[PDB]
This record gives C-alpha cells, structure tokens and sequence, in this order.
C-alpha cells in the first residue's frame, strides 16, 4: 500500500526509525527493556537475531547437525539477502579432477530440510570449468554476477533441468584455510536490479558461521580418514611381517585384516603372471604356424596380461572369501573390462555413476541375489618396486553410498602402494625356496660321492660270499662273526702303541684298524651299534678324506689311532666313561674331513665361502659341520641307538674336540691346563686324583680339549724313521700353498711356505718344536708318566733335526 | 500525517518494513570490527541489548583461522564480568605415561587483563594429577562442580594458593567436553558480590560455554588431524625405506629414521642397538668357571642376556644437522648418561619424563651439552621388540620442537614407529640366512666338484706327460700334447665308433673316453675352436665320474647317446644341414644328457618331493642335468668352450638346453607332429642341394630336427643288434625294477606293470608295445628323411620281431 | 521428489573421455 | 608470570616414576 511511498523518501524512513519506540511491542521480542536501542527496530532486530543465532550455535554442539545447521542459516540468510532459492554445493576431488556436487537444494524461507537435502544418487556434479560454481571455485573469491545473460561462464543445465530461470547470482566459496569446503549461492527475488553492495557485506559476516560449522565437519572428516589410513598401514604391516610368504597369501592376509576400515561393500584382488618369456617349445608351434601369436592386451612392460588367480571379498550382507584359481572371462569383477584396462595402463581409475558408463560394461541391473547393483568403482595397480604391476585391486559400492572421494583415493592407494612394496618379501621368499633346494641338492650329490656303496661295502664284510645276503638282511650275531674273520686282532697292527706306522698299511687296513679301534673300546656292544653302519660310516669319513699330500685319510686315522693310545696306553681312560671316550674317537677320525689343503689364513685372504660362512676358526667348523652331516645319515648314523641324553652329551663333546683342534684355542688355553697338572701334582696318590677328576665337568673338558692338540701334533714325537718322512709331507702341503699364495694371491708367502727356502726346513722345524710341541708333551708326561715315551722321542726328535739345521748353516 | 497514523496504529506493518529494508545494515555493522557497547566498568544485571550486544561480540570472534586462545580468553573476559567472579582459570586435559594431569594455560584471568598477562607458557606450567583437589574431580566428575561456601567441603589443594600467595573460598567449575574425552578445564575463583554463586550463575556458565567449546572443539580437531597425518606418512616413508633393499639392522634402521626425520617434531633423537648373542661359545665360558675371570654382574635383559649397546645411531636437529653412527659407545655417552636407554632395556617399559634435570631418578644432564644451550627438558624412550618379544633397541626422543611435553599423541605416533621397526627386523634375520644359506650352498657345491672333477694323477692314464716329457701336463705345449694323444687314441675305423651297430661291450671305461676324446678330433673342432688338449679330456675324465654307478644309466649309456650322434652327424650325414660350433655343442650335449641320474623317473619326484621337484616344476631330471653339465662346463680346468669369444658361446650353450631338455619323453609327444611336417616337406625340392641350402637358414627348423635327434639317440639301444638288445634289456628293467620297490616301501603305492617285478616274465610284451608306440615313429620318419639312417630302421624292425616271438612264446 | 529433478544418478554436464588418476 | 614459577613445571606430589607398558 504505502510501502512506494517510503521507498521514494529515504530520509524519512531513517529519521521515522531513528524515533524512540514506545515500551509497547508487537510480540514478545523477549522485551528486557530494549524498546529504544538507537533505531525504532535495530535493538529488536538485534534481539531476534542474537537468540536465533545462539541457537544456531547451541546446535552445532552436539553432532551431525551439519545439515540442519547450514539449512536454517540459509533460511534464515534468505529473507534478509531476499533471495528466492539458497543451495550448498560441496567440493570434493576424484581422479585428480575436482567436482561440486549438490547437498542442499533451492530454500525457502518456509522450506524443509526433507525438501532440501540431496540423496546422493540425486546430486548434480559439475566439474570446474562449467558454471559460476566452477569459477567460484577455481578463484577462490566472491562472485556477484547482476545478470546472468552477460555471465561468460553461466551454465544453463540446471535450469532447464528444474524448470527456474536466474537473473541474479550471489555465490562464495567457503574456505578451511587452503582447501574448498564448500560454495553457497543466493538468487533472485531482489525486487530491484540485483544483488546490492550492502548484500555483499552481509553475505560475507553472515557466513563465518556456515564455514565454522563446516569446517568442523571437514576436519572432522578428515581425522576420521586420516586415522583409518594409518591402521591400514600398521594392520597391513603386521600381517607382511608375520612370515615369509608368497604373493598369494600375502596379499590375502593383508587384505581381509582391513577388511573393516576399508569401509566397501565388495572389493576384489586379481593377480597378474609373472613370466617375460617362455621355453623353447612354447615358442615353436606359433613360429610354423601351429598357433596364433598373441593379439590381446598387454602389461607396459610387455607381458601377456593373464590373471592366474582372482580373490573376491563379499561384504555386502554375509561376510564370504573366495580364491578362483583361473578366473574365466565372465568372472563379474573381470566381465567390467577395468581391471584388464588397468593393467594395460596402470592408472588409477575412480567411476561414479557406474550403470551410466559406457566405456566399460557393467552389468546393467542385479549381480547374483538381493538387488545388489554396482554403482561406484574404484580400480589401483599394485606396483613393485621394479615399476611392474603385479595386480589390480578393484573396491566397489562404498557402504555408506557416496562416491569414491579424495580421501577414499588416498587411502586405498597407500595400501595398494605398502602391498606393492612388499612383493621383495615374495620375491625372497621363492629365492630362499630355491636357495634352499640347490644346497639340498648338492648335499645329496655330495653324499653319493662320499658314502661307501652295496659293491665297495663288499670289501669287509663280504656277506655276499660267505652267506649270499645282502648286508642289510644279515642279523647281528652273523655280521658280528664275519668281522672277526675279516677284522685284524689287536696285536697285530701295533694298535695299542704309540710308535705306530702307516707306511706299512694300505687304505682299506687302516679302516679296518679304525673298525678294530671301536671294538677294542667296547663301546658297539655297550650302545648297541649296528655293524653294517659302523662299517659303513668308517669307509664313507675315509672318502670323506681328499687325495693331498698330508691332510688325507692317513693323517686322520694317524690322529685317530693317538687318540685310541692315549686313553688305553696312557690312562687317560680313568677320568672318562666309554660314551665319552666314543665321542673322542669319532672326533678324532672327522677332524680333517675334506680339509682342502689350506689353512685358515689362506681362506680369509682368498675370501673362500668358508671365511664367510664362519666368522672365526673356519675349517674347524666345516671339519664339525660335515662330519655331524655324515653322522646324520641313517645309514651311517653310529649313535642311532644312543637316547636324547646321551646323543646330546657325545654331539657336545665333539664340537669341543674337534674345534680345539684349532692352534689359536690351544695357545690360548694353554695355562688352563698347567694349573689343572699342578692340581694333580697337590693330590697324594692317583686313586684320589682320578675321583677329583672324573667328576668334575669343566676340567675334564679342558684336559680332553689338550689331548686333542697333543694327537693332532703326534706325528713329532713318532720315531725318528717315521718323523723324517712325515715332516716331508707335510712340507710339501705348505709349499703348495706357497705356490698358490705366490700366483693366485700374488702374495710373498712366508719362509715356512716357500719353496726356495726348503734348506730352512729343519730350522723351522726345531723352532715349531720348541714353540708348540714342547709344552704338550712335558705337561701330559707330567700330568701322566705313560705318555713319557712321547716326550722322550720329541726331544729325540729335536736333536736330529737341529743337528740338520747346525749342518746347514756350516754351508 | 494520514501516513503518520498508519504506521502507528499498524505498527506490526512498521515491523517488517524495517525487517525488509534496514535488517542487512544491521546485522553488517554488528558483525564487522565493532566492540561491545556496555560499561564493564561495573557489575550489574544485563538486560536484553546487553545481552546481545556480548553475544555478538562472541560470535565477532568465530573468524578464520580460529586463534583459539585469543577467543578462549575473550570468553574468559566476559565471564568475568557475568559470573561476578574474580579471576578464572584453564587447565587443558593431558595423557602421559598412561596416567592423566591437567596443565594450567590461561592463569590469573580478570576483567581488566590482556592475553599476554594471563597465557602460561611451558615453563610457568601447574600439572595437576587427576587424584587432586576440584581441579582433578571436575575432570573426573565431568560435571559441574560448585564449591560454595569454603574449604572444608572435601578435595581442596593448598598449593596454588600458597604458590600464588591468593586465597580460594569460593569455586565454580565446568569441564570442556569434547563428545567423551575432557579438552580442557574452566573454573572460577572466589565471587566479589558477598555470598557465593547462585544456581543463576551455573546457568550462565552453561550458556556462554558453547562459544568455548566450539573454540576448543576445532582446536582439538586440528591437533588430533594433524598427528594422525604425521603417522599415516611415518608408516608409509618407513615401509618404502625397508622394502628398498635387504640390508642388515643397522642400515635399514638408519635409513628409515633419517627418512621420518621431518614428521618426528623432535630436537635429537638416538637409537641404541643391543646385542642379540643369547650363548657364548665353550672357550669363552672356561675362563668364568675355573675362576679365571668373574662372572658377569651388570643389568641383564627380561629375557636374560646382558645389556650391551654396540652401536648408537644419534640425530641431532638443533639446526646443524648431524647424523653420527658410534660403534662401541663409552657408558658415558650423552645419550646413556642418564640411564634411562639402559632401564628400558632392563624392563621394557615406555618412559615420558618431563623436566629431566629435575627427576632424581636418572642422572640427567643439568649442563647445556652445546654450546647454544640446548637443555634437556623432556625425554621419552620407548623399546624396539621383535616377534619374540625379545628387545632389540631403545628408542629416545628428546625435547620437542614447539617446547611442549610429549603427550599421549606424541607417545602413540613413536610406538607405531617403533612397532613397525621392530617388526621389520624380519628383513634383518632373513638378510643374515640369506648370506649363510648362499654361503653353504657354494661350499657343498665346490664339495662336488672336487668329486667329479678329474685330479692330476688320474689325467696321467690318458695324457702320460709324466713318462714322455717329465713334466706337468699344464707346462706341456700343445704340440707336445697333441703327439702324445695321437699316438694313445684309438683308431677310428678300427673300433667302428661312426656306425649304428658299435657296442661298448668288450670295452672299458677308460677306453670309452679315449673314444670320446677321438670323436671330438674326428669332428675337427679341436683344431678350428683352439680347444686344449688338457681341458678336453679333464672334462670328458669328469663326465665319466659325474655319471651314478647305477645298472643302465651309468657312463656307459651316456656314451653310448653320444657315440651314435657322432655316427647320425657323421654315417647319417646330419651334418651337412649343422655348423662346426653346432655338431660340437650336440654332441657334447649328448655326452652329459642323463649325467647325474639318480635311477629313479621324473614322475618319482614328482611323488617323492625331492628337492629337484621343488626346484624345477616341469621336467625335472632333464633340467637338473643340464644346470650340473654347465656347472662342470663353468670349471676352469674343464671349460671346453673356454676359447669361443661371445657370440659363439651363447649359441654353443643355446643348443644345449634345447638338446637335453628334448631328451624328456614328454616333449617328444608333443613336437612329434612337427617334426612330421618338416620331413613331409623335405620331399617338395627338386634336388637334395636345395633342400639342404634352406635347412642352413632356418633355425627354428634345425633346432626342431636336433631336439628330434636327441631323441633318437636317447632311444638308439633298441636299433642296436639282438645280442647287444637283449642285454641292454633287462638291464634297464633292473632300474624300473629298483624304482617300483622304491615306490612300494617309501610311498606304499602299488607299481605299474612296467616298473612290477612280479610281473617280470610279462617284460617282452611291454617291449612290443614300447616299440609299437614310442621307438617306431622316431626311426621311421628320420629313415624316410635320410637313406642313411637305415640301418636304425633295420635295426628295430628285427628286434622288435625277437620281442614279439618272446611275446608268442608266452602267451 | 527431489528439489534436483535428478533420479537415479548423478548427472553431469561434462561430457568427454573419462580422465585417470596417475600414481604417484 | 601468571603462576609465578620461573624454572619448570611444578606438580604437588613428586613421587617415585610411573611408567607405561606396550601395547
Ligand atoms: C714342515 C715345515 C713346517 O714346519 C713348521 C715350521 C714353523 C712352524 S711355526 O712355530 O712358525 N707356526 C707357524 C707360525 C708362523 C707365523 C709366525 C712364524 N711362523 C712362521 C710350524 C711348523 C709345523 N710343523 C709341523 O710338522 C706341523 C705343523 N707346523 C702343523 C700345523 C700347521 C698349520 N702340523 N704339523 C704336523
Ligand atoms: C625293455 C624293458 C621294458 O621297458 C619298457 C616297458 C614299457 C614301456 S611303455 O612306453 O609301453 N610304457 C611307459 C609309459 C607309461 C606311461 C604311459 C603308459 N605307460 C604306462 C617302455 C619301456 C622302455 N623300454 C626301453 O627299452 C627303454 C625305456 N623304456 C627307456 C626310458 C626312456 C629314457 N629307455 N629305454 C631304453
Ligand atoms: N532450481 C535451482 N537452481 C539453482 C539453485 N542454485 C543455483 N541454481 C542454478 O543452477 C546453476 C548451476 O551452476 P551455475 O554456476 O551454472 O549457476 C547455477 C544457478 O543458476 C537452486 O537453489 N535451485
Ligand atoms: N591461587 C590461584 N588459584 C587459582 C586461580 N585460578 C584458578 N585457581 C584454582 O584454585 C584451585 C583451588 O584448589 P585446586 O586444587 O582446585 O587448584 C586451584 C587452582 O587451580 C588463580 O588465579 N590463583
Ligand atoms: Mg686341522
Ligand atoms: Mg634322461
Ligand atoms: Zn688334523
Ligand atoms: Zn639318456
């Protein structure tokens, strides 16, 4: 009626307002006294509008009011911008590519959030080149467009697509301080030209509200999707680290453990082949025309790209895992086409509106019961290290039916990028498998070429001639009888002395002394060993020997046979039972068991893969580790009826004797033993020296640690006859590896290992006697007066040979 | 006037004309930098523009980027002044250790005070544990606690107030509740009115902390992103430094701490490693029983070693960044000093210490280690734990970035780091198995070599350099060499060895490997590769020795392979379509095709599982023998191939795995048909010279007939004579014979009739239809090839009518 | 219905070949 | 300063560590 006539006097209408108001009021207007604040209505306004924003901001407190809050705040930023319609687009990323999608839709000043909010199947998505909303956007910054004609970046789809025509756009974007939350626009019914300058105020300080309460929502988002990611990389890493696996189960632990934060209703591994080329007759028949060359897709690395194996995880009503292992072409992750597209590329695809596509073939309608249609994608490719896609993992419906975001995208890839990391575990793992099976091989190769067969085992015991049974089917009592026909007595090959020759034996005497050896010892009928392994085992550590100057089989049984002396003819056997004098034995006949030749010095400067293998006091470990691999053979296992204690005890004791062997351990416990003879000395009579002893664990072992130096080194104190030849022998071993020293390493060896300085032999050798040999044999003579004879011929011994030295230096 | 009245007597229609028009100008003066317009210099009731005008200036502060402590105490000012209280208080909620205490921020806040007055910095910081006076029952209560007349109402603290010389009667507080965790602590101290709080002033604390908690809310949410964040980028830059490379501990650690160096937030931080070794070996525990040394006392383990850092891995951040790596630190090094890596070593315990010089417990250092003065002020060390719950190293993080104490965040991002570390200490222990596994393998495979390969004394029964020249065969020249063979050879026409019918009966088998020798100088490329003489009978020596002592496939049936491809090159006149390189890679392929066979099938791997199943899926033997044929070929001394430059040795070797993989009876069936096709289509040429002109070019062709010809040679005992025939039969019956009682006692499965020894008398049947079915098509077709492969069709055709009288005489 | 007029599916005016993510 | 302490944090009782176990 009037409402023209205060429009066209302004001044009126503000001098008319700046009057003080009667306390009257019109309705309520929570009237505390505030009838007059500085304007007719200002303070009632101020009023109204503070109580209804209080309660904005009382709803903001609780929850998900995220929706409700930004619709009343439109409602209530419409009728005072005057604009016709509000709406909320949101901003969220996919494929790189950011998108507004609707929530909130036109709002009246009467409307309803169910009349407003925007299921998400009912958006409208519009990228950042289309539309005021994408340059809104883009800059970042207000648009005021006055007329929609002349906009030159307006688009008209949604309103030919509603039935509403614009004039007027009001638009901001609603910032979280670097990221776009959000845009918010206002149109129309401004009743005049357009938008004014005091609604571009407003718009503005209205609003910090809708981005406070938005931007709690965002980061409210955010740490929610930020702390699923981290348990999936913990989850995945625990379950990586589990175990070395192959790819398959790998893949499959990794994936059904984050199975809960991936949030999708079904998600699907397919794995691809591995192999570049193939053999030989694969290749023959497409070369004469028999096949057809391959004419499908193909992997950027160039393989074939086959999927040898599909997991599928159904979550969407009952929790169900399958694992296909060749997945056919219908197969409803793979009939898509994107996971083949996937590995042909190796992109990161994200799909909205799935049905609607129709670059790939998604099965229009329900996949197998319950209407369950696929309507969001989301395909990576699981990539090594090597850059090589070794699958494509394919995540479908998410749960909640939104579409694949930013956040979703950085979540899976992660995973997928942790999972493609992980195939060096895989890769590993099939090395160590083959790593594993090529020494277990060459183990077996070994042992043929080592073990004494059915012919050569025919050498002692002949069961074929005197029964025409094989020896495994001879009873005890029979092998028994025909070793003692075969078998040399005791008082025949000077067993029990310590001047005892091999020059005068052949190889296969001296293992039938070795077998006598035992017998004499009573340890076969005590621990019930059978006879045919014990010939066996004695004849396969004689192979076990190489065919070298010193270190061969003679020396072994040479160390062998002083052992047997020295607790029989030296009394040693007083602190010591006969499962311990067993192990003792058997220690002594695998001591140098394949020796090369060489020493440890050798093996650490020609780098062999023993100075690798073991750290320190190498060929004493490999002589223990062969001769326990040899006792491990069922056919050559002589303590096979020994019980748990007692295999362990002899298993024991052998690492101690054999190891000790090595000349570093000997010189360094070399006072532990002098003080164990001066203990011997302090006692009154043997009786009461040997029950001290033979109870007393740690002290027996260092006496037996000596008595293995002591026979390692007999070969000094054997008569002068056998010393001078013996001491050639072993001269010769260093002289060769002089030689090898001198070419291989182009090394200097030393005076002991050279060739042209052969007339310092018998100098050296008195210079080892008084450095090594002397301290064993006067402590032991010492600690026993039986092993006396030893002591005697070593000294007998030095005096020829610096008799030798003294004449060559008159030259 | 008449307008006048109408807007009076309608004032409601003045109501919304001023909503229309003068509400935007309103609400954008309110809302853009404006102060509240109420005298505060007071204390009264607020009426309604009061009342709005401080809700308005309240929500004035919702502006971007949150400055939350600014808007906290400008809440904090107002409350002041509607409470009526004197000063107020913020405590924010911290965790550490497990345990909860709250820290004073805002301190001393009143009416007239400015931010800079009342903010608490880390240094002026009051901890309060939960188990303390209202302060700590608020948080536990996470009600509103009113303490309303004095101290005498349970859980007051004296300790501020004696701190502080104030004096607290009166209190009123409220907890910031973030949906189910306590933020932060409001509170109110005494009330300059008279007597207390009213249930009014509960109320206003209630309406005017909704601005509060949304303050916090956003300030909370953005903390507990951006920890989050930081732990979903430790995990993933961790897990891509670990799958990089299998390296031992000490680098993998090393790379992936420096990595996440950025997101830790952290002045220094050090990594001690500890030793891992559980026993001592035997020398080294000698020395401690016999009293020698004493025994061990220090700290030990939980699982019972002692605690010995070897290696400190220390970060230093101050601003010159410094990486070092100490081997053997001294036990005063700074990062031990204290003792705190030692005590979690000793427990395994996760330690959050806060003012370091201040606890008695450590000897923390009270001096400034550098020179700018970098104190140590809080300090939080957790343990690296394997699998095995064992502790492998302590983790120490020193003082923060932003000056804070580490609190549960803090705590949660390190043991996700350090449970990630201490799981990937797989890597680790696979990478030490990997060098031993690698290591042993090499040594069992060096093993075999020695076995195989032919030594010096046995060269001499062939070569005899010794009796001609006096010297080595290795200082003999060629020449020298080369009329010594010639005159040990045996003459080739004299023992027939380029004929389908030589038998190696009346042979032995040194005298088979002069013959091989002999064959190889028959095919003139000893002379044309510049083979040695001494490499070329140390291989063939070798070959002879690789062979199994076994009933037919023994050295002899490799040479018999060989021999008759010699004749089929040479009688057959296959040559003509091969190169020299070619018949020298052939027949040498023929001569190790079967070379270490163990006597059992491909299909008893198969059932067996031996590690030659494991290690090669598809045809098992054929490829074993192949890998250990180039294994001896690899060999120095035994490197026939050793004078071939590049090009020709890659296709030397080409052929040999295609000719001894075609060796497996499988292969055959399936190219059977091809190899049909090219002998159908050697009959479409006029003359022989064009045929043999297109077979030199192409390959796919000549390999097709080779891999035929192998197996034609493989076969070739069945063209042999009937005297050779009949015995060579029944000597690989023997074999199947021995693998069939294999396949009952190991694998309790009945045999074939083929592999029956129940079934013996039935053999001639089986040869029949062996001959029906296998032999038949191979000699067939190459007779129809050449005409001088007759004989072998001859050949088979009369045994197979011996076989098939054998058969008729039985049935 | 829906204020968006829209059933059934997010339509966009954006027509064209879809564009894919690239790893990182 | 406003809770008059100079040198650190200061809490009312000082007794012997607390400590947290793993996970
Ligand atoms: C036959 C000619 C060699 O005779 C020798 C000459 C000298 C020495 S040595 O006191 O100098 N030790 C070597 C230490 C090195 C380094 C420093 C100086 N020195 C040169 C020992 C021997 C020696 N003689 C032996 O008969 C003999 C052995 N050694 C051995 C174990 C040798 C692995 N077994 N057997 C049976
Ligand atoms: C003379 C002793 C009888 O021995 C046989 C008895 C039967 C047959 S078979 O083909 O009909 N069944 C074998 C195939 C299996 C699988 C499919 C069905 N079938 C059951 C062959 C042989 C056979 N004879 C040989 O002389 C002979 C060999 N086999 C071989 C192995 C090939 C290096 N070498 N050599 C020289
Ligand atoms: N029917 C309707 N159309 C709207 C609404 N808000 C904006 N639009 C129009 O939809 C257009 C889509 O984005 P534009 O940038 O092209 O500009 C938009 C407006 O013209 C609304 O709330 N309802
Ligand atoms: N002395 C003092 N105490 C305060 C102040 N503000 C809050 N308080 C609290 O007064 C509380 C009284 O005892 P508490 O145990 O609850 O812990 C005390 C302090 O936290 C202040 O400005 N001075
Ligand atoms: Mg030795
Ligand atoms: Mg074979
Ligand atoms: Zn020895
Ligand atoms: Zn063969």
């Amino acid at each position: 009626q009037v409402h023209r006539f205060l429009d066209q006097n302004p001044g009126f209408a503000d001098q008319y307002f700046g009057r003080k108001l009667s306390p009257e009021d019109v309705a309520n207007a929570c009237e505390d006294g505030c009838p007059e604040g500085c304007t007719s209505f200002r303070e009632l306004c101020q009023v109204e509008e503070s109580a209804a924003l209080f309660e904005l901001v009382q709803d903001m407190q609780e929850n998900v009011n995220m929706e409700r809050v930004v619709f009343k705040i439109l409602r209530r930023l419409c009728s005072i911008l005057h604009a016709d319609r509000c709406s909320l687009f949101m901003y969220r990323q996919r494929n790189g590519v950011a998108e507004l999608a609707t929530r909130l839709f036109s709002v009246q000043p009467d409307s309803v959030l169910e009349d407003c909010l925007v299921p998400p199947d009912s958006e409208i998505v519009f990228p950042l080149d289309i539309g005021v909303v994408g340059h809104v956007a883009q800059t970042k910054k207000m648009v005021n467009v006055q007329d929609v004609m002349e906009c030159p970046h307006f688009s008209s789809f949604a309103d030919e697509l509603t039935d509403y025509v614009t004039r007027n756009i009001l638009a901001t974007p609603i910032m979280n301080g670097k990221d776009v939350v959000a845009v918010i626009m206002a149109v129309n019914k401004l009743d005049g030209p357009c938008f004014t300058s005091e609604d571009e105020d407003v718009f503005l300080k209205y609003l910090n509200f809708g981005t406070l309460n938005l931007k709690i929502y965002h980061l409210s988002y955010l740490h929610n999707c930020e702390t699923r990611r981290g348990q999936v990389l913990l989850w995945s890493a625990n379950k990586v680290f589990e175990e070395l696996t192959d790819i398959e189960r790998q893949f499959h632990k990794a994936f059904y453990t984050v199975r809960a934060y991936l949030n999708c209703d079904r998600y699907s591994v397919g794995l691809l082949d591995m192999t570049k080329e193939k053999e030989f007759f694969d290749v023959w028949p497409v070369l004469m025309g028999e096949a057809q060359a391959y004419s499908g897709p193909r992997t950027p690395d160039g393989r074939e790209i086959l999927f040898y194996k599909v997991i599928d995880y159904i979550l969407h009503g009952k929790e169900d895992i399958k694992v296909i292992p060749s997945p056919p072409a219908d197969h409803w992750a793979l009939a898509s086409g994107l996971p083949t597209y996937v590995a042909e590329s190796g992109f990161i695809c994200n799909i909205m509106n799935a049905p609607a596509d129709e670059m790939f073939n998604f099965q229009e309608g329900p996949l197998d019961d319950s209407g369950w249609i696929v309507k969001n994608v989301l395909s990576m490719p699981i990539v090594n290290k090597k850059e090589e896609i070794v699958g494509v993992a394919t995540f479908y419906n998410r749960k909640d039916g939104k579409p694949f975001d930013e956040q979703d995208e950085v979540l899976m890839e992660s995973l997928t990028q942790f999972l493609g990391w992980s195939v060096l575990n895989t890769d590993t793992y099939d090395k160590m498998n083959k790593l594993e099976n090529r020494k277990d091989i060459a183990q077996d190769m070994v042992l043929y070429h080592v073990r004494c067969d059915r012919e050569e085992i025919q050498l002692i015991l002949p069961t074929r001639e005197r029964l025409g049974k094989e020896p495994a089917d001879c009873e005890e009592d029979e092998l028994g009888k025909i070793l003692k026909e075969v078998l040399p007595g005791p008082a025949k090959f000077d067993i029990y002395e310590f001047h005892f020759s091999d020059l005068e034996c052949t190889e296969l005497e001296l293992v039938k002394c070795g077998i006598q050896m035992y017998y004499e010892l009573g340890v076969v009928r005590k621990f019930q060993i059978p006879q045919e392994v014990l010939v066996r085992f004695l004849f396969s550590v004689s192979k076990g020997y190489r065919r070298i100057t010193y270190h061969n089989w003679r020396h072994g049984f040479n160390v062998a046979q002083t052992m047997f002396t020295l607790l029989m003819t030296g009394k040693l056997k007083s602190y010591y039972t006969d499962l311990e004098a067993f192990a003792m034995v058997t220690a002594g006949l695998c001591h140098d068991i394949d020796h090369r030749g060489t020493n440890n010095l050798y093996q650490m400067k020609s780098q062999n893969p023993l100075a690798k293998l073991h750290g320190s006091s190498i060929l004493e470990r490999h002589h223990l580790e062969f001769g326990k691999f040899l006792l491990s053979e069922e056919t050559l296992n002589i303590y096979q009826n020994l019980n748990r204690r007692q295999h362990e005890h002899v298993i024991h004791l052998m690492d101690i004797a054999i190891i000790a062997t090595d000349l570093a351990l000997y010189f360094k416990k070399r006072t532990m033993f002098q003080k164990i003879v001066d203990e011997s000395k302090n006692y009154e009579d043997r009786k009461s020296w040997v029950e001290y002893l033979s109870l007393e664990t740690t002290r027996k072992e260092i006496v037996m640690a000596m008595m293995m130096t002591a026979c390692d080194l007999s070969a000094i104190t054997k008569p002068w006859e056998v010393q001078s030849k013996v001491a050639l022998l072993v001269a010769a071993e260093f002289w060769e590896q002089g030689d090898l020293e001198r070419t291989v390493l182009d090394q200097q060896p030393i005076p002991m290992m050279d060739r042209n300085k052969a007339a310092e032999l018998p100098k050296l050798q008195v210079g080892f006697i008084d450095f090594v040999c002397t301290f064993v044999y006067k402590e032991f003579s010492r600690f026993h007066e039986e092993i006396l004879p030893m002591f005697d011929r070593l000294q007998n011994n030095r005096k020829e040979w610096k008799a030798l030295a003294d004449e060559y230096e008159a030259k | 006037e008449e307008v006048e009245k109408f807007l009076d007597s309608n004032v409601s229609f003045a109501k919304q004309y001023y909503n229309l028009r003068y509400r935007a100008k309103v609400i954008s003066d309110l809302l853009g930098p404006r102060e509240a317009a109420v005298d505060f210099s007071n204390y009264h009731a607020l009426n309604s523009v009061e009342e709005s005008e401080i809700i308005f200036d309240l929500l004035r502060d919702f502006q971007d980027n949150l400055q939350a402590e600014k808007c906290v105490f400008n809440v904090m000012k107002k409350l002041c002044f509607l409470l009526q209280a004197d000063r107020m208080s913020l405590f924010m909620y911290r965790a550490r250790n497990g345990i909860a205490e709250l820290a004073t921020r805002l301190f001393n806040v009143h009416k007239d005070a400015v931010l800079e007055e009342c903010l608490v910095a880390p240094d002026s910081e009051i901890v309060f544990p939960l188990d303390m006076g209202v302060v700590g029952h608020v948080a536990l209560s996470k009600k509103i606690v009113n303490v309303p007349n004095t101290e005498e109402d349970e859980h007051f603290c004296d300790f501020v107030d004696t701190l502080t010389e104030y004096q607290t009667k009166n209190i009123l507080a409220s907890p910031i509740m973030n949906g189910k965790d306590v933020v932060a602590i409001i509170m109110v101290v005494n009330k300059v009115d008279g007597p207390h709080f009213t249930e009014n002033d509960e109320e206003i604390l209630l309406k005017y902390l909704n601005f509060a908690n949304l303050i916090m809310k956003v300030f909370h949410l953005s903390y507990l992103h951006n920890c989050e964040t930081r732990r979903g980028q430790i995990l993933l830059w961790s897990g891509s430094k670990v799958f990089e490379e299998l390296t031992d501990i000490e680098r993998q650690f090393h790379k992936a701490l420096y990595t996440v160096r950025a997101f830790l937030n952290c002045d220094r931080y050090s990594v001690g490693l500890l030793d891992m070794t559980k026993q001592k070996e035997f020398f080294d525990v000698w020395p401690v029983l016999m009293g020698e040394a004493p025994p061990y006392a220090g700290p030990r383990t939980p699982d019972g070693r002692e605690i010995n850092f070897y290696k400190v891995i220390d970060y230093i951040l101050h601003g010159k960044e410094d990486i070092k790596v100490i081997p053997n630190p001294p036990p005063d090094h700074w990062a031990l000093v204290s003792g705190l890596p030692t005590y979690v070593a000793q427990n395994g315990l996760i330690c959050n210490i806060m003012n370091a010089p201040s606890e008695d417990f450590f000897a923390f250092q009270k001096e400034p280690l550098d020179e700018s003065g970098w104190m140590i002020k809080n300090v939080l060390s957790m343990p690296i734990v394997n699998k095995k719950e064992e502790i492998v190293g302590v983790a120490t993080f020193y003082n923060r970035k932003d000056g804070k104490p580490f609190d549960e965040m803090d705590e949660t991002l390190m043991e996700s780091l350090t449970q990630f570390l201490g799981w990937s200490v797989l890597n680790p222990d696979t990478y030490e198995l990997m060098n031993k596994l690698e290591n042993r393998k090499d040594i069992f495979q060096d093993m075999v070599k020695y076995h195989v390969k032919c030594d010096n004394e046995e060269i001499q029964t062939i070569l005899k350099t010794r009796e001609v020249y006096g010297k080595e065969p290795w200082e003999c020249e060629e020449e020298e060499l080369a009329e010594i063979l010639q005159g040990e050879l045996p003459d080739a026409d004299k023992y027939e060895i380029n004929k389908f019918h030589f038998s190696d009966l009346p042979l032995t088998e040194l005298e088979l490997v002069k013959c091989g020798i002999q064959m190889y100088y028959e095919l003139k490329v000893v002379d044309k590769f510049h083979i040695p003489q001494e490499a070329l009978v140390r291989f063939m020596y070798s070959l002879s020795k690789g062979y199994r002592r076994i009933t037919y496939h023994n050295w002899r049936h490799g040479f018999n392979v060989g021999q008759t491809m010699f004749s089929l090159l040479v009688t057959g006149k296959l040559k003509r379509y091969f190169t020299d390189l070619e018949a020298l890679a052939m027949v040498t392929a023929a001569f190790c095709h079967d070379i270490d066979h163990r006597g059992t099938n491909n299909l008893y791997q198969m059932k067996s599982q031996n590690p030659l199943a494991k290690l090669h899926g598809s045809s098992i033997l054929e490829r074993h023998h192949l890998e250990f044929g180039k294994t001896l070929l690899r060999d120095e001394s035994l490197n026939i191939f050793q004078n071939l430059n590049r090009r020709q040795h890659e296709h030397a070797i080409h052929m040999m795995d295609i000719a001894i993989i075609a060796t497996d009876l499988a292969l055959y069936f399936k190219k059977r048909t091809m190899f049909q096709k090219i002998v159908d289509q050697s009959k479409t040429y006029e003359t022989q010279q064009e045929w043999t002109q297109y077979m030199m070019l192409d390959q796919t062709r000549k390999e097709i007939v080779m891999a035929m010809m192998m197996t034609a040679c493989d076969l070739s005992a069945i063209t042999k004579p009937w005297e050779v025939q009949s015995k060579v039969a029944l000597l690989v019956a023997a074999e199947f014979w021995e693998q069939g009682d294999l396949e009952r006692t190991v694998l309790q499965q009945n045999p074939i009739p083929m592999m029956d020894r129940n079934k013996a008398d039935e053999l001639p049947k089986l040869q029949v239809g062996f001959i029906d079915f296998v032999c038949t098509f191979v000699y067939k077709e190459f007779s129809r090839f050449h005409e001088e492969i007759t004989p072998m069709l001859d050949g088979i055709t009369n045994n197979r009518k011996e076989w098939k009288a054998l058969a008729d005489e039985y049935e | 219905r829906s204020a968006t007029r829209v059933m059934g599916g997010p339509v966009t005016p954006r027509k064209g070949p879809p564009k894919f993510k690239q790893r990182q």
